[PDB]
């Protein structure tokens, strides 16, 4: 016995229902991708390990 | 006419006519060269030909590279000369070996003088073997063998 309110709180969300706002206007889209964040790594080694 | 490869070789140092058995393995030995120094002379009415006049002969230097290892008689001689002690000479025989460890070509150097010892950098980011670089200056070269 699982109530719909439980699903809205505990279950993971699917990808297929979304709304996209471009500027101050909303436009229907079919696919949106690429929202990734990347960082570089700076390293430093010394003689004593 | 079969050519010879350049990655199998051996060098022997003789100190006071006594060979050093621990100083035969080296990572690299530079090539040996001889040059006949000449000056070009031009005549008065000769404007189409050249004349080259011979002079003394110049020998090259001997460079070796080797990793850091246990102290050997070659190391002790180099340290003594570069510590300010009396200069000493050594005789070197370079041999190019074939598949049966038979020297097809050999070069002998008379009265080689240690003049430089150098070592590689201590790099914390490197993956390499610490390598010593030695250079000697000799008096005369003359080769023996069936190949050259």
């Amino acid at each position: 016995a699982i109530t719909p309110e439980q699903i809205a709180v505990e279950y993971p969300i699917p990808t297929y229902r979304f709304v996209v706002s471009v500027g101050d206007e909303q436009i229907p889209f079919n696919n949106v991708s690429g929202l990734d964040v990347h960082y570089d790594v700076i390293e430093y080694k010394d003689g004593i390990g | 006419y079969t050519p010879s490869v350049s990655h199998r070789f051996i060098a022997s140092f003789l100190f006071n006519n006594i060979p050093s058995p621990l100083d035969i393995a080296f990572q690299r030995i530079s090539g040996l060269s001889r040059e006949l120094q000449t000056t070009q002379y031009s005549q008065g009415g000769e404007n189409a030909r050249n004349v080259w006049l011979a002079e003394k002969i110049q020998h090259g230097s001997l460079h070796l590279e080797r990793g850091v290892m246990t102290v050997t008689p070659l190391t002790l001689m180099f340290d003594r000369v570069l510590r300010g002690e009396k200069a000493v000479y050594a005789d070197v025989v370079i041999m190019l070996l074939n598949e049966n460890s038979v020297p097809v070509a050999s070069w002998t150097l008379s009265n080689a003088l240690p003049v430089r010892w150098s070592t590689g950098d201590f790099d914390a980011n490197s993956n390499a073997v610490l390598v010593n670089s030695l250079e000697l200056r000799y008096q005369d070269m003359r080769w023996l063998g069936v190949k050259v």
